[PDB]
């Protein structure tokens, strides 16, 4: 079993002051990247009009996204993991450059080999920085 | 493994009816033909898998004529197989002398085990 | 034993006879026949 | 010749060179003690002596190239020895402590004498012939000579008995050493200073030979498998040996193995007269398979008798030769043969075999 | 008795290598056996050699590989030995486990030998794929994290084995260093069930090209088979040299020479070369849970195989139909090996299921089927 | 020069590589045609040369390739 | 994948060492590794070599050790505590540009130029991909693509993007033994000094290669020859059944 | 067990069976391989390839057939049923 | 003593006064190996009709060996010379007697010999084992023929085969016993009338290294011979190769000395009982031989270990044999050779064999002389050429499964 | 006993003791030069120790 030392050290916080207002950046949480970003104001109202029912994928931005513009990404693009490329895909947000695969700025399964929507880590905000 | 008493069971089904018989009769040689281990001097019997109670006890229950034969024919074939050379089509195992001759026994030890096994569940 | 020796006598057959077949083979690529040209 | 033990030595010369010599205990045969004792004792002659063990004994005569056997007889127990000339000196000394102080070890009588005796038996007793022979000796002569020849479980014996029966035989006058292609001087003064010197004249308590009490009229049958066999035993006097080989060589004896012979004509069938110091039986077997055997064995019967006079005479030169050749070193032969009609009515029989094929003494 | 009977330990390499009575009438198939014992020596002992110089640390263990290619004084040849001869180690598996399924060397007397064989196949398959996860290379890392994802889908312990299995929460340090461990020591353990193999081989014997009994015709092994086995064993290493010394890469994959990265995945993920087969049809059906269980009935259905073959008649040498079958099963099994390579595209997923389900099929319609109809045709023909 | 461009210049010229380079030169003026619509930013298929340029430039390797290095 | 994005095959040039019996041209070795001092050092690393590597390669003793002393590497601290410096020396290990993956990001518009120590054994077409890649880059992109900012199309680079951009160039490069420097030569000289890099013991390699398949083909031709002769016996047996 | 060591392999009672042999020493080896190892393994090959060749056969149309589909889907004109799937 | 009549041929007799009986025999070579496969078997056939005849009181008996036949008359010293006259007779008469003969009754009588000869395990083994080793030639061929080459033989055949035989140059008259020699000469002469012609010329035949198994597994043991190409009775190393076989000697199990024989192989197989019995022989021929041995294995299970151990002590013939070992051979072939002629029989069979075959016979004391000068040194090179590392010809009958098959006793002939 | 068959064409033409000791030279190669490639690849092997 995991090694206290492996154990610990499970928080991986990054600080978030220097990310773009809008921007996607890349955080090693668990030996996986935590693709991060904080939401652009046209991009997060863009979420709040596109409608759930419309996406196969059962997922909401509202729900991805605990503090409303900073919300946590895990890195892998697909359900079986695909490492994500940048602003590309069926609405230009991220691709499955694995299989080529679309990944929406939602971060679901927007089209391609994938499952799910992205899964979320525990984007707990403390203040100015957040732990994963 | 499928026993002797349902193969020939099956075989009796298909031969009773004349449909199935004309149909499956000409293909059951064609395949035997093709099968290739008369070409070895071997009978289909010898082929049988012996290593089983039931086909050890038919052997162990043959005539002498037979089982000399049997272990004669049994040995060429293993060298035939060794040399990787056939029999000449004249010294070949002819469709007629393929003769079924070790059948009957097997029957007998199928029959003998199945009473047991019937009368062990009486 | 005699093999212990033995095998001496083939390993050293071999071994000269293909280090003096690819020197010869290789001659003008191997390094010894090219260092001439940059010194 | 004779010592003071009265032991015999006779000597004469050999045509290949090898001195032949041999010792023929009397009366230590077969017919002496209780069936069988004969035989072990013939199988501890030669093991350990009071002067060389077995393993040395044998591993120097085997240097030495010399034979030797111990063969046992109804009448007399044989010790043979086969050796070059030279080699004399060393075997005579060795037959001495052989019939004296032989050790008779348990452990030889159960690791070389019993399972070596039982197996001889096992193997002669294979052949129906010999089975057959043994039988008829049985109901021929019922004591003495009819004792089995060979050792038979049937009837035990212990060490204590072989080593009595050494003892209390082996004596002087109960051993006669003979010898083929040495010279009887020399000889003599071997076995004088040999072991042999030092035997009692006589038995103090054994060695009471009984009369031979021949029986005829009778029968037997013993089953057995494979290989049947039917013989046909007339007993005969000593005084007789000389009719009967003359009719035996007329019609065909295991001497003289020849086709052209009346009982040749027939197969697997054989006659042969066995001779002993005080009787004798003439044997008239057939051997095969039980049915040939059957009418083999009464076209024997029906040619031992009818035998034309004039054939028996000319039979008379090749009796002579069956004679002659019959002699051995181990077994002296002096039979005169003569002409003299012999007669078969007073046959024993012994069936061996299928004895559901094979006939009765009523059907000859 | 001569002292290769007398002494217990040259009595049983006697009844093992000396006297082992052989049938006269088998082929070079039967000399695989053989090769994959050497092949297992050669595992072990390049391998030994290997961890000699291996540092098991997750940011040494490429740089340690590089270090064995070039600065240690025969590493390349260790290493390249080492890697193609695991690839020999399976070409020489998948014909042993192809004649055993040509010849019914599976049937009634030697079934608890085949039961052992699936499991070889089994472990070894674990042995090889962990000692690639050490190179920790691209595809290695990808590759190892694949699979840990896969064995999440277990419905309750899933989610408690995977950290258990990672000893962490990802392929890291704990993960190389732990695999390294069970690297090292599965090969014994395989060596105890090779021998466990080869004692259920002696028991019964083996079979023969023609399936009816040896026993009439037996052979020693001394100076047959084993003068057959020299000839197998030098042309396996002349071809292992052609490799080894000549294109000892073609094999391996190139993204196995970029050390491992958490942050890029690869273009694409491939197992090494002979566990495509089952990882096509891990990606056949679509169910993780699903995929796992398929892939792990794809191994163990060899178990099924003896009492679906329903046959009188052992091997197919002299069956028609069943030869027929038997050889488009081997290339269906090539063909899933070609398609665990390529991509999840729009005929493969399609062609892929298909292989699979005709996969399965054989084992549990196909053998039996065909050997019921082959049973009743041989009886009818000769009738 | 270096040999390596006037081996392309030389099997470009070639007869087998000659009807890639055509469907190349016209796939070239075809989507500059399709750029010259003041629609093209909002096409969702805007059409590229890459296939056309890959035939040619492996009809072009399969020639040059044997032959390059007898000029190095 | 579509054609572009596994990247076009590279061909098969006839290396001067393809074949089973031929060495790496050492003074092609020597030449690109002049190369590669000369324009790959500017972004590539290419750190698993070492100076002494280099010994008895493409460079005598004295050549390479003085190539060390040219270079600064950092030494163990005074015994003072303060950092301290040493001329490179034989085992030093070649250096890269930069001192850290972000600094060569930083450098090159985010791209990472990677260490060439292994390009060779790391990619599909080996030798020839490198070169396919060097002279690989049309003066004209195919019609209709449309690169991001700072790429440069290149068809042998999966996605047809590749950051580099046209390094080698005409007469960039005045060799030491007076070779031309076509941008044909240049190429195949840097694919075969990174051939040689990530497979330094090839020459090794392939010598030890001939030796064994001498060895072993003459004992399998043996060993074909010992199991037929004794197993002409077996092949040979003849039997009878005569029964009654 | 099936196979007991040399004195009983569990054969059947053989007899009347006559096996006459040579010895090495005295026998032509490689007798005809040159011969055999061309017109034997003709034979061999000619019987066994029809079961090699119809499965394969099969199996490679299917796969060619799916490469080539593959291979149109990728292209300028298979976009659209790319689309399509 | 050596006569040489009119008619050329020759009168050879052993006389001893010594001799319990005598003996005279005419043969004229020609055995089984003057015969093909179709007529096999004639000459034993024509010797026994011969041998049928009228015995005016002797005993008159057929040879039938493999490379010569005749037909000895035994009998009592004084009446010699008769039987001389008879078989005179017999042979001036022989063309008379086969035409006059009806073939049945005799063919009947060989073909049970025959039929006895496969049966009998060790008869059937060694004649199995000199066909296999001599096969291709008429060496190969049984002594008394074959059951179905016997009943195939007419008149005719057996006229030709004495026809062609039976002439002066190819026929010997032996004798032995207690009689004048010239007395018997004088009577033979004035008796004996056959035809001329010239020595027929003596098939060749050459050693072949073979193994023949005829497997019974219903017998109760295993019946194995196995034997290297021996010395015939012209080579010199006759008497050495029969002292490199009695080395190895003889051995029952069962005997009382099977726990004491010299040889080491009887040591060696009596730990567990490996063997039941074995006798090394060295059979010659005129000009070829088989030295080997004939044993019998009752544990099936041993057999394999019996070969083994016994061509390892012949492996010990060229290394390691000590003067112990050379001096008992020496002495047991030296008593062999005069217990084999003892016999008036035996002697006047042996003087024919001899002449017939070699042209002169060496007196029991020039055997001696001759087996006598043998050094262990002469023993071993005898070893070195024809036992170390030949070829042998093996030949087993029953229970064989444990028999190895050639590779591994072949090699056994040469592994130290 | 009974016909053998007939080896003629399998039958060598070489002399008797000749053709044994040319398997004497060939095995023994075959062991030698094993033995070469066994030596050449153990001291391959142990070099790494050093
Ligand atoms: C200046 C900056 C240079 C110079 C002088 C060279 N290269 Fe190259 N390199 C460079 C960049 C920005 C990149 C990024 C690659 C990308 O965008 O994916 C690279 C990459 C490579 C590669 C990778 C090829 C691949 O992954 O498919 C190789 C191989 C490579 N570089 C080799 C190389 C060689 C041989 C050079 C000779 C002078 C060379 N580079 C020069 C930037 C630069
Ligand atoms: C049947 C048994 C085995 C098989 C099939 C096998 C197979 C493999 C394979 C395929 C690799 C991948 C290496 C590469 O791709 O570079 C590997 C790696 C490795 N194996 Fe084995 N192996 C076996 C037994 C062993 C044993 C007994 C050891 C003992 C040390 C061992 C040590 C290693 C090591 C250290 C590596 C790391 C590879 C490296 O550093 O280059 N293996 N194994
Ligand atoms: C290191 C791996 C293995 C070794 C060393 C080994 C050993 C052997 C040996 C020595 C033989 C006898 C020679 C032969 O029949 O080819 C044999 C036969 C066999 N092999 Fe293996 N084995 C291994 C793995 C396997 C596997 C993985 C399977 C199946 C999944 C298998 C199935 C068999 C069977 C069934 C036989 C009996 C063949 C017959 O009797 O016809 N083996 N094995
Ligand atoms: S790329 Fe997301 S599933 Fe493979």
């Amino acid at each position: 079993a995991a090694s206290a030392d492996v154990l610990a050290m499970a928080k991986v916080e990054v600080k978030l002051g220097a990310i773009p207002e809008g921007k996607n950046v890349i955080i090693k949480w668990q030996g996986k990247p935590v693709f991060i970003r904080h939401r652009t104001a046209d991009e997060i109202e863009e979420a709040n009009q596109v409608d759930i029912k419309t996406l196969r994928d059962p997922q909401n931005d509202a729900d991805r996204v605990k503090k409303p513009e900073w919300l946590i990404m895990l890195g892998i693009c697909t359900h079986l993991g695909c490492v994500p490329i940048g602003e590309a895909g069926d609405f230009g947000g991220w691709f499955c450059p694995c299989h080529g695969s679309h990944y929406d700025i939602s971060g679901r399964i927007r089209k391609g080999p994938a499952p799910l929507n992205l899964e979320i880590p525990e984007y707990d905000f403390t203040d100015d920085e957040t732990l994963l | 493994v499928q026993s002797m008493t349902s193969v020939v069971k099956a075989a009796n089904f298909i031969l009773a009816r004349p449909t199935l018989s004309k149909i499956i009769t000409p293909l059951a040689q064609k395949f035997t033909a093709y099968a290739g281990y008369r070409e070895m001097g071997l009978k289909f019997n010898d082929l049988l898998l012996e290593e089983t109670p039931i086909m050890q006890t038919a052997i162990k229950r043959l005539p002498s004529e037979l089982n000399y034969s049997r272990n004669f024919r049994i040995l060429t074939a293993h060298q035939l197989a060794l040399s990787h050379q056939l029999l000449p089509a004249e010294k070949a195992v002819k469709p007629e002398e393929d003769d079924n001759y070790l059948i009957p026994y097997i029957l007998e030890a199928e029959k003998e085990a199945f009473e047991k096994a019937e009368l062990d569940n009486i | 034993a005699t093999i212990f020796g033995g095998a001496f006598a083939f390993q050293g057959f071999f071994d000269v006879a293909v280090n003096k077949w690819w020197e010869e083979h290789n001659k003008a690529k191997l390094w010894k026949n090219v260092k001439g040209k940059f010194l | 010749s004779s010592i003071p033990n009265s032991v015999k030595i006779a000597a004469k010369e050999s045509a290949t060179d090898l001195t032949k010599l041999s010792v023929i205990i009397n009366n230590a045969g077969s017919k002496t003690g209780k069936s069988g004792v004969s035989h072990l004792l013939s199988k501890f002659t030669f093991l350990n002596n009071g002067a060389k063990s077995a393993l040395r004994f044998t591993r120097e005569s085997e240097l030495l190239g010399g034979t030797f056997e111990s063969k046992v007889t109804r009448d007399a127990l044989i010790l043979n020895t086969t050796f070059l000339k030279q080699d004399l000196p060393y075997y005579v000394e060795a037959l001495g402590n052989v019939v004296s102080n032989t050790q008779f070890a348990p452990h030889e009588f159960n690791e070389i004498v019993l399972p070596t005796a039982n197996a001889e038996t096992k193997l002669a007793n294979a052949n129906p012939a010999f089975k057959g022979v043994e039988k008829l000796h049985e109901i021929t002569f019922r004591r003495g000579l009819g004792n089995p020849l060979f050792y038979n479980e049937s009837t035990p014996i212990k060490l204590e008995e072989v080593a009595q029966f050494s003892k209390e035989q082996f004596s002087g006058e109960n051993i006669s050493i003979v010898a083929e292609g040495a010279n009887e001087e020399d000889l003599t003064k071997f076995v004088s200073e040999s072991a042999f010197c030092y035997l009692p004249s006589s038995s103090s308590n054994g060695a009471k030979a009984l009369p031979t009490n021949t029986f005829t009229g009778q029968e037997a049958r013993v089953p057995s498998s494979g290989a049947s066999s039917a013989l046909i035993g007339i007993p005969v006097k000593p005084a007789d040996f000389g009719k009967y080989e003359v009719l035996s060589a007329a019609i065909g004896t295991s001497t003289l193995p020849s086709t052209s012979t009346p009982l040749a004509q027939i197969p697997g069938a054989t006659s042969h007269l066995y001779k002993y110091q005080d009787a004798g039986l003439f044997v008239i077997s057939v051997s095969g398979e039980a049915s040939q055997v059957a009418q083999g064995i009464k076209q024997a019967k029906s040619v031992a008798e009818s035998v034309s006079s004039s054939a028996l005479s000319e039979a008379v030169k090749a009796a002579e030769l069956s004679v002659a050749l019959q002699s051995t070193v181990d077994s002296p032969l002096n039979v005169k043969v003569v002409a003299e009609e012999a007669p078969i009515s007073k046959f024993n029989y012994v069936a061996v075999g299928d004895l559901d094929v094979l006939p009765y003494a009523d059907e000859l | 008795m001569p002292t290769r009977k007398s002494n217990t330990y040259l009595s049983l390499v006697n009844s093992y290598l000396i006297d082992s009575p052989q049938p006269s009438s088998i082929n070079y198939w039967w000399n695989l056996g053989s090769l994959l014992g050497l092949c297992l020596v050669i595992q072990i002992a390049s391998g030994v050699f290997l961890a000699m110089h291996y540092s098991s640390n997750i940011e040494l263990a490429f740089d340690s590989v590089e270090h064995i290619m070039r600065d240690v004084n025969a590493g390349w040849l260790i290493r390249y030995i080492h890697a193609n001869g695991a690839s020999f180690f399976f070409i020489c598996m998948y014909l042993h486990i192809g004649k055993a399924l040509y010849y019914g060397s599976y049937k009634q007397p030697r079934v608890m030998l085949w039961v052992i064989g699936v499991v070889i196949f089994i472990l070894t398959m674990a042995i090889a794929f962990m000692g690639y996860c050490l190179v920790y290379g691209q595809m290695s890392h990808w590759g190892a994290t694949v699979i840990t994802n896969l064995l999440s889908a277990i419905p309750f312990i899933g989610n408690d084995i995977v950290p258990f299995i990672w000893g962490g929460f990802s392929v890291s340090n704990p993960t190389i260093q732990r695999f390294f461990a069970l690297h090292f020591l599965l090969p014994f353990i395989l060596a105890a069930l090779v021998c466990m193999h080869l004692m259920a081989l002696h028991v019964h014997g083996s079979s023969n090209p023609v399936g009816i009994t040896g026993n009439i015709d037996r052979l020693p092994m001394h100076p047959y088979f084993i003068f057959k086995d020299l000839i197998t064993v030098f042309v396996f290493l002349l071809i292992f040299s052609l490799f080894v010394f000549y294109s000892p890469n073609t094999l391996g994959h190139p993204d196995n020479y970029i050390p491992g990265n958490p942050m890029v995945t690869p273009p694409s993920i491939v197992p090494e070369w002979y566990l495509l087969p089952f990882y096509a049809i891990l990606r056949s059906i679509p169910d993780k849970l699903g995929g796992v269980i398929a892939m792990f009935g794809a191994i163990l259905i060899l178990l099924s195989l003896p009492y679906t073959d329903r046959s009188i008649i052992r091997g197919n040498s002299f069956k028609v139909l069943s030869k027929l079958a038997f050889y488009l099963f081997v290339f269906n099994f090539i063909l899933l090996g070609n398609l665990g390579q390529l991509h999840v595209e729009v005929p493969y997923i399609q062609l892929g299921q298909f292989a699979t389900a005709y996969y399965f099929a054989h084992y549990i319609i196909v053998v039996p089927v065909i050997s019921t109809l082959e049973n009743i045709l041989y009886y009818i023909g000769t009738q | 020069a270096d040999p390596l461009d006037t081996l392309r210049e030389e099997c470009t010229k070639t007869a087998a590589c000659k009807p890639f380079d055509h469907h190349f030169h016209e796939c070239i003026e075809r989507v500059t045609k399709e750029q010259e619509e003041p629609d093209y930013e909002h096409k969702h298929y805007k059409e590229d040369c890459i296939e056309e340029f890959f035939h040619l430039q492996h009809c072009v390797n399969d020639c040059v390739a044997p032959r390059l290095f007898n000029r190095l | 994948m579509t054609a572009a994005e596994h990247g076009l095959h590279p061909p098969a040039y006839n290396w001067p060492h393809n074949g089973m019996f031929e060495t790496f041209d050492h003074a092609s070795i020597r030449r690109g590794f002049q190369v590669y001092r000369e324009v790959c050092a500017a972004c590539h690393s290419l750190d698993r070599i070492a100076w002494r590597n280099l010994v008895g390669v493409s460079h005598t003793t004295s050549e390479a050790k003085a190539m060390a002393e040219e270079l600064e590497y950092d030494d163990e601290p005074d015994d003072e505590g303060k950092p301290r410096k040493r001329p490179g020396k034989l085992a030093d290990y070649i250096p890269g540009p930069y001192e850290n993956e972000q600094a060569a990001r930083a450098a090159n518009q985010g791209a990472y130029p990677p260490d060439l120590s292994l390009i060779v054994k790391a990619r599909h077409g080996g030798s020839d991909y490198i070169f396919s890649l060097l002279t690989g880059y049309p003066d004209e992109p195919p019609a209709g693509v449309v690169l991001p900012e700072g790429s440069n199309y290149n068809p042998y680079f999966p996605g047809g993007a590749i950051a580099m951009g046209r390094v080698l160039f005409d007469d960039l490069v005045e060799y030491e033994d007076g070779t031309p420097a076509t941008t044909s030569q240049m190429a195949k000289d840097v694919s075969t000094f990174l051939n040689w890099a990530s497979e330094p013991e090839h020459d090794d390699r392939k010598k030890w290669g001939l030796k064994a398949l001498v060895v072993l083909s003459s004992l399998y031709l043996l060993s074909i020859w010992v199991k037929r002769f004794k197993w002409t016996p077996i092949k040979n047996r003849k039997f009878r059944f005569d029964p009654p | 067990t099936y196979m007991g060591w040399w004195g009983s392999l569990g054969s059947p009672k053989q007899k009347y069976i006559t096996q006459y042999t040579i010895s090495p020493y005295a026998a032509k080896p490689l007798k005809g391989a040159a011969y055999n190892a061309v017109f034997n393994t003709f034979r061999r090959t000619k019987n066994q390839f029809l079961y090699v060749a119809i499965p394969f056969v099969v199996v490679w149309s299917i796969w060619t057939r799916a490469r080539d589909y593959n291979e149109y889907l990728y292209t300028k004109e298979g976009r659209e049923e790319l689309e399509r799937v | 003593k050596y006569t040489t009549l009119s008619n050329g041929v020759t009168v050879a007799t052993e006389t001893n006064p010594a001799a319990k009986t005598s003996s005279v025999g005419l043969f004229f070579g020609a055995g089984s190996r003057s015969e093909h496969s179709h007529s096999n078997g004639i000459s034993a056939l024509t010797t026994n009709v011969l041998a049928s005849q009228s015995a005016k009181g002797s005993l008159l008996t057929a040879k039938n060996d493999r490379e010569f036949n005749g037909i000895i008359a035994q009998t009592t010293n004084d009446n010699i010379t008769e039987a001389g006259k008879l078989i005179a007779s017999i042979a001036s008469n022989a063309v008379d007697i086969v035409e006059k003969t009806d073939l049945t009754k005799h063919k009947q009588y060989l073909s049970a010999q025959a039929s006895a000869v496969e049966a009998d395990p060790k008869s059937k083994v060694l004649s199995h084992l000199y066909s296999s080793a001599f096969q291709g030639y008429s060496l190969a061929l049984p002594t008394l023929g074959t059951t179905e080459s016997v009943e195939n033989l007419e008149n005719q055949d057996s006229l030709r085969h004495l026809a062609k035989h039976l002439v002066n140059n190819n026929t010997v008259i032996a004798a032995s016993g207690n009689f004048d020699h010239d007395k018997l000469a004088d009577a033979i002469e004035a008796n004996l009338k056959i035809a001329e012609g010239v020595k027929p010329e003596i098939k060749p035949a050459s050693f072949l290294g073979s193994e023949v198994r005829m497997r019974d597994d219903t017998l109760p043991k295993a019946y194995i011979s196995i034997a290297v190409h021996g010395e015939g009775l012209n080579s010199p190393n006759y008497y050495l190769a029969k002292v490199a076989a009695a080395i190895y000697g003889d051995f029952y199990l069962h005997s009382t000395i099977a726990k004491f024989t010299s040889p080491k192989l009887a040591s060696i197989v009596q730990e567990y009982n490996i063997v039941e019995s074995y006798n090394h022989y060295s059979k010659s021929f005129s000009d070829t031989g088989i030295w080997g041995y004939y044993a019998e294995i009752a544990d099936k299970f041993t057999v394999d270990d019996f070969t083994h151990f016994s061509l390892k002590e012949w492996n010990r013939l060229s290394i390691s044999i000590s003067e112990a070992e050379v001096a008992r051979a020496k002495a047991q072939v030296k008593t062999a050779l005069a217990k084999e002629l003892a016999n008036s029989f035996a002697v006047t069979s042996d003087i024919a064999e001899k002449v017939l075959l070699v042209g002169h016979r060496q007196s029991l004391r020039e055997a001696f002389e001759k087996i006598d000068a043998i050094k262990v040194n002469d023993v071993k090179e005898w070893g070195k050429s024809k036992v170390w590392d030949r070829d042998i010809v093996i030949s087993g009958t029953g229970l064989i499964e444990d028999l190895l098959d050639y590779n591994r006793n072949r090699n056994e002939m040469a592994m130290m």
